[PDB]
RNA sequence: AAAGGUUUGGUCCUGGCCUUAUAAUUAAUUAGAGGUAAAAUUACACAUGCAAACCUCCAUAGACCGGUGUAAAAUCCCUUAAACAUU
């Protein structure tokens, strides 16, 4: 239940530059010298999920999780360069390097990051305005002439508004609807009231 | 859902209507806001009805149609 | 299925996931099932605030003008959703409604109040 | 009034052509992205000598500047104001017209805010909706993280400046503050740092010579362009400096002295350069080098 | 009145043809009158009950 | 090996570069060819090359080939308004008989480029649908908006399961 | 096709069904007959509305 | 037998008989006998030119002939006769693959 | 398919079989929690409850939605005419 723990943890992109990884690594990547286990010619579409569970470790470690001073961060490029084609931009996908699902997902996200942040290069298309012309004159995105019912501050339509019904209207309907009838309601408040708290 | 061959259902034999009760001062607001609110929606429903009609016989019979039809006879 | 009688209507036809509801403004035969066969999508509706609190709505303006003239009927959300843009007017009941909830909080507040002067007599009891 | 001259006239886009050059292997470096197999065709010198015409035509239309434009000036517009619909709903609605025959510049994106206020979509609601009904590739609905001034400056230390504005076109409008405010950041960057290289055979160089013109700070770019023996060049900046400014000291001393060639740049330097030391200095060991080797 | 978006898409089309004017788009209501709910309706169109009896 | 002489005219790209496009009168081509002589050559092989290419682009043509018929060979086109359309290939090679074909009785550019996009009017992208028509299934798919809870759970406050407790408790 | 087979009892069912409909047509005296005491139609046994009692 | 060589990107297909001698044997036999982009600019004494799609237009001159450049332009005809093998012409033609085809492996 | 194993004393050719990849159903052994999607032996017989009303009477609706894969080489695509139990 004792994992190593990295000297590099806070610095990850140090381990790359030191004179321990040239010695195991060269100038190879991390995963030129790993071979998968498994039966037949044609491999699973899928590596293990993961080389690590609580503490423990698998048989045959992937380049990432066998070597534990190297760290899956955006701020490490150098690493995460390994994990792209220089000449396609394409991030390998797991079966190419070996690495298990868990360390590829979490080499994307790495990846994806350091491209957001600029700190890992990756090829811009050159790409046309979205709009031919630049016109800024039309109403939609210019000043429409202000209704007159919006000036005078009244609503748009009379309707909209409550307006007292006249007496006679009002008896009609207790006449049509007796004994089935409501307390009658008066004008509504002229604004929301404010809600208790 | 039921067909209407389906039989009723015995739980509800006993079934009458129970008509919502009437608010004289809201029901009469709200008789005219509907009656103005449909004029108003017929004004429009009429006036996008026209608006169909006069694309479909400019494309029918446009003065763009008849240049292009003798265009290629000629 | 092979439909005889109904008319065509514009409806909101609900998508999405479960508490994640979504909704396609569509022009369909009215006797369809709503998220079955439809003639134009004209839309759609978001119902959900996004990261910058919108409720998002999509209007296929020009086209809901060809089926509105065509004869196309209106459901009441999307009747709603319409005078809420300001394309159509406000429906009747989306102002009754705001109006018995403005008599329904003054009701909350005149309640508050009163138990207040209630607390106030407590307080003067001491 | 003499009109102000623009970025699109003629005879300025011939002067920002010519001083941005072209150079067809910086045009059409390779670019990093899926690859197919090569194709290949015998040629002869007539028909090698037409497709590298063709080339040129291609690498034309591929320089072409993007636009240069003031900033837009906000959307505050109120369609209504149905007070009766204060309180019934919590959150804003925003409606977009979809038609798709319609210029985005001429859609009505309308907001119905809780109040009951029906006003029209600012600038970035307008840009952000567009690209959730629109999709341009390249855009992303949400502005990238990647303009971020600490960001910004990563991208400047790895001299990726063509980028940096090749993104901030994809993303922005031309019009738009953000647009403005990371072109206006590159420029200066480049100035500082005497990066003009860097945008040259690029549909940038235009927008960045422009820029610093206006902002009457040509020096450094006529201080790079001589000691590069691109002094063709040098003067027709100047010529475009005493275009945009003819008002200036610069330019009525040129009309005085009739100057041409160098002597445009000569009379720059006294005038209204703000170095103007330097520019003679360059100037005059350009003159050294070329008359005492040739 | 037209409703409020679309009396400003109306306004904008005004401007963008070049027609000019301060004139307030007005719905025509007079085409389009309702009759009232109990108005009698037309008899010889109606369906008659059939003749199965429940 | 691709069975047959020239395979590459059994090949999707080979049948599309044909750009004789007939226009609508045109409702049948006979093809009037003889498979020996000197002055037929270019008609046999407009026959071997152009023919398919020819029918691809105009299926609803009926496209008939008689052989040996007359001392030379002639194209005859036959007009929905019943005009007979009689052309003469003999010494004319087969890339000018495509050429003469096309101006005479074969749609402009301007026309096709037309029919294209009337084609593709009902597409809209901001339409939400299957893949094989729209470019989004939901909403969720775009950014900022609420994802799905599939893949990323909702908060507890949005969800029917933890309201209709809270409906239970008051 | 052609093992579409005619189908001479459909057809013979449905025209004797809507002959029967012709001869048995009820009346206005039967349709609309109402026992006030239920205030419920006989002939389908439809009560009629509260508002109307 | 390629990394041996110091070839980095290529694609084969072996059918028929699976014999290791013959296919040694055959595949040295047509890798020794290919032909030099320059070796054909001097044969056939025009320039041999390149065209990358991630490049454009760009013309690449991979090769120029060593002595006298020709000046009639290599003839183009409007239908080529080459022989083409239907594994081949069989993607384009919009038919299906294997299951096994493009399946994901390890580098090599 | 980037293929592999397996005829012989041995080699080569031809040729089948099988292996390695992928997915669904069931079964053995085994498993914490949460979110999501889908739920499927049987056109076999069905206990019970529910699934169509509405509404000032006339009418309208119960012809839909929902279900199954019965029958049938049954269809696809396209042309013409006509109504529509409609709007
Ligand atoms: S598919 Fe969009 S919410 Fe689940
Ligand atoms: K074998
Ligand atoms: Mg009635
Ligand atoms: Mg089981
Ligand atoms: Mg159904
Ligand atoms: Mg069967
Ligand atoms: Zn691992």
């Amino acid at each position: 239940s004792s994992l190593p723990v990295s000297p590099y943890e806070s610095e990850p992109w140090k381990y790359l530059d030191s004179e321990e990884y040239h010695n195991r690594y060269g100038s190879r990547p991390v995963w030129a010298d790993y071979r998968r286990n498994h039966k037949g010619g044609v491999p699973p579409q899928r590596t293990r999920k993961t080389c690590i569970r609580n503490n423990k470790v698998a048989g045959n470690p992937c380049p990432i999780c066998r070597d534990h001073k190297l760290h899956v961060d955006f701020r490490n490029v150098k690493l995460l360069e390994q994990f792209v084609c220089a000449h396609t931009g394409i991030i390998f996908h797991a079966p190419y390097t070996g690495v298990c699902m868990k360390q590829h997902k979490k080499l994307t996200q790495a990846i994806q990051k350091a491209r957001e942040c600029g700190l890992l290069s990756y090829y811009v298309p050159q790409v046309e305005p979205r709009d031919a012309d630049f016109g800024t004159v039309h109403g939609a995105v210019s000043v429409t002439p202000p209704a007159p019912t919006l000036l005078s501050g009244e609503p748009w339509y009379p309707w909209y508004s409550w307006q007292q019904p006249p007496e006679r209207e009002l008896s009609r309907l207790r006449r049509l609807y007796q004994g089935n009838l409501l307390e009658e309601s008066g004008p509504p408040p002229e604004s929301m009231p404010e809600m208790p708290t | 859902r039921k067909t209407r061959h389906d039989p009723p259902a015995k739980s509800k034999v006993g079934r009458v209507q129970t008509p919502p009760a009437v608010d004289p001062a809201e029901f009469f607001v709200l008789t005219e806001r509907y009656r103005q609110y449909r004029e108003t929606v017929r004004a429009l429903r009429l006036e996008f009805t026209l608006e169909v009609r006069r694309k479909l016989h400019e494309a029918r019979a446009g003065v763009l149609a008849e240049r292009k039809a003798q265009q290629a006879i000629t | 299925k092979a439909y005889h009688g109904g008319h065509l209507t514009i409806r909101l036809a609900l998508g999405g996931c479960t508490n994640r509801p979504f909704y396609r403004i569509v022009a369909a035969h009215n006797k369809c099932p709503r998220d079955g066969r439809f003639v134009e999508q004209l839309g759609s509706y978001d119902p959900l605030p996004n990261s910058h609190g919108e409720k998002l709505v999509a209007l296929n303006l020009d086209r809901i003008r060809h089926w509105i003239g065509c004869g196309a009927h209106l459901s009441k959300p999307m009747e709603k959703l319409l005078g809420l843009s300001g394309f159509f007017p406000l429906h009747p009941m989306m102002i009754t409604n705001a109006e018995r909830l403005r008599r329904r909080r003054a009701r909350e507040v005149l309640l508050a109040s009163q138990k207040a002067e209630s607390e106030a007599k407590e307080t003067e009891a001491s | 009034e003499v009109k102000k001259p623009a970025f699109m006239d003629e005879e300025v886009q011939r002067i920002l052509t010519k001083i941005t050059g072209l150079d067809l292997q910086k045009t059409f470096r390779p670019a990093i992205q899926p690859l197919k197999p090569p194709t290949y065709k015998l040629m002869t010198q007539a028909q090698l000598e037409e497709a590298t015409r063709l080339a040129v035509e291609a690498a034309k239309v591929r320089l072409k500047m993007p636009p240069v434009l003031e900033e837009r000036k906000p959307i505050n517009d109120v369609l209504a104001e149905d007070k009766i619909l204060e309180g019934t709903e919590t959150n804003k609605y925003v409606f977009t017209d979809i038609s798709y025959n319609i210029p985005h510049r001429e859609r009505f994106i309308v907001v119905r805010e809780p109040s009951g206020t029906l006003r029209k979509a600012s600038w970035e609601e307008r840009d952000r909706v567009i690209q959730i009904y629109f999709p341009k590739e390249g855009r992303r609905v949400l502005p990238p993280v990647i303009f971020k001034d600490e960001n910004l400056k990563t991208m400047y230390s790895q001299d990726r400046h063509a980028d940096v504005l090749n993104l901030c076109v994809a993303q922005f409008e031309p019009d738009s503050a953000e647009y403005i405010k990371v072109h206006h950041q590159t420029y200066e960057d480049i100035d500082r740092h005497g990066k003009y290289e860097l945008l040259r055979s690029t549909r940038h160089f235009g927008g960045m010579a422009w820029y610093f013109v206006n902002k009457k700070k040509i020096d450094g770019l006529l201080i790079d362009q001589i000691q590069r023996d691109l002094v063709d060049d040098a003067t027709s900046l100047v010529q475009l400096y005493h275009m945009l400014h003819p008002d200036g000291q610069s330019a009525q001393e040129a009309k005085e002295q009739a100057a041409e060639g160098v002597d445009l740049i000569k009379v720059f330097a006294k005038t209204e350069a703000q170095r103007g030391a330097y520019i003679e200095l360059a100037l005059q060991t350009y003159q050294e080098i070329v008359t005492s080797h040739s | 009145p037209y409703p409020p978006l679309l009396r400003a898409m109306i306004l904008a089309e005004r401007q963008k043809n070049g027609d000019t004017s301060v004139q307030e788009p007005l719905l025509n209501l007079e085409r389009t009158r309702m009759r009232p709910w109990d108005y009698p309706a037309k008899q010889e169109t109606k369906g008659r009950a059939k003749g199965t009896p429940v | 090996p691709m069975k047959g002489r020239f395979p590459i005219r059994r090949t999707l790209q080979y049948l599309g570069r044909g750009d004789v496009v007939f226009k609508e009168s045109v409702k049948i081509m006979t093809v009037n060819y003889n498979t020996y002589g000197e002055l037929g050559e270019g008609a046999r092989k407009f026959v071997f090359f152009n023919i398919p290419q020819i029918q691809y682009k105009n299926p609803w043509v009926q496209i008939m080939m008689f052989k040996n018929m007359t001392p030379s060979p002639f194209l005859r086109f036959y007009l929905d308004s019943g005009e007979q359309v009689l052309v003469d290939v003999e010494t004319k090679s087969n890339k000018e008989i495509m050429e003469h074909i096309k101006k005479i009785l074969g749609k402009k550019e301007e026309t096709l480029r037309e029919e294209e996009l009337e084609k593709q009017q009902r597409f809209h992208p901001g339409n939400f649908g299957p893949r094989k028509y729209c470019l989004r299934e939901c909403m969720c798919e775009v950014e900022g908006q609420v994802p799905c809870p599939g893949l990323v759970p909702l908060p507890k406050e949005m969800t029917g399961k933890y309201k209709a407790a809270l409906k239970a408790s008051t | 096709r052609k093992k579409v087979r005619p189908r001479l009892i459909a057809e013979l069912a449905r025209r004797v069904r809507a002959l029967r409909e012709q001869r048995n047509q009820p009346r206005d005296s039967q349709l609309y007959a109402l026992d006030y005491e239920t205030l419920t139609r006989p002939h389908s046994g439809r009560r009629l509305p509260v508002r109307a009692w | 037998i390629c990394r041996l060589i110091g070839i980095k990107d290529m694609y084969a297909r072996v059918t028929g008989s699976m014999n290791m001698l013959n296919l040694t044997r055959g595949l040295f036999h047509g890798l020794a006998r290919q032909e030099t982009h320059q070796h054909l600019a001097d044969k056939k004494g025009l320039h041999v030119v390149e065209f990358r799609e991630e490049c454009g237009p760009l013309p690449i001159v991979v090769a120029s002939p060593h002595g006298a450049l020709s000046k009639e332009p290599e003839p183009e005809p409007e239908v080529p006769d080459t022989k083409l093998d239907w594994q081949d012409v069989k993607a384009m033609q919009g038919l299906k693959r294997s299951v096994w085809f493009n399946l994901k492996r390890p580098a090599t």
